[PDB]
């Protein structure tokens, strides 16, 4: 799922 | 096929430092792992990746479950398997494995610590997931005996850091 992350 | 804005590294050699392991593995199995996964990228481009031992590397690795430092938090088994940051200052480039998954590199009984980590660092490069069902930025996981790097996945990392030297 959500495995790319920003910062 | 790239984060917003096109982060990507400004230099050719990143560093990662291998903060803590798993105990599903051997250390020196998971090191071998982590080396295998970053040469899949190194191979078609000029990036290098060199372990250091201690301080502040560019890609800062750990397992952890559930909540494990950075607010974004693992889920128990299956789902969440790894993450990474995009290319940046602090977190960006970090990459993270869930020790609620049992590690091994091969099939059926757990995932492979290699291709979780290779699709990662793809993500730690910059790259987003490829629409490309061949490609190893394709999302969704699957064990490969013969794993080879996609012409998709060669052509986003190349676009973003060039060809190989040689
Ligand atoms: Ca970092
Ligand atoms: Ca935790
Ligand atoms: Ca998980
Ligand atoms: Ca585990
Ligand atoms: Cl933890
Ligand atoms: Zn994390
Ligand atoms: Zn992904």
């Amino acid at each position: 799922x959500e495995d790319a992350l920003e910062x | 096929n790239f984060f917003p804005r096109k982060p990507k590294w400004d230099k050719n050699q990143i560093t990662y430092r291998i903060i803590g392991y798993t105990p599903d593995l051997a250390p020196e199995t998971v090191d071998d792992a982590f080396a295998r996964a970053f040469q899949v990228w190194s191979d078609v481009t000029p990036l290098r990746f060199s372990r250091i031992y201690d301080g502040e590397a560019d890609i800062m690795i750990n397992f952890g479950r559930w909540e494990h430092g950075d607010g974004y938090p693992f889920d128990g088994k299956d789902g969440l398997l790894a993450h990474a940051f995009a290319p940046g200052t602090g977190v960006g480039g970090d990459s993270h494995f869930d020790d609620d998954e049992l590690w091994t590199l091969g099939k059926g009984v757990g995932y492979s610590l290699f291709l979780v980590a290779a699709h990662a660092f793809g993500h730690a490069m910059g790259l987003e997931h490829s629409q490309d069902p061949g490609a190893l930025m394709a999302p969704i996981y699957t064990y490969t005996k013969n794993f080879r790097l996609s012409q998709d996945d060669i052509k986003g990392i190349q676009e973003l850091y060039g060809a190989s030297p040689d």
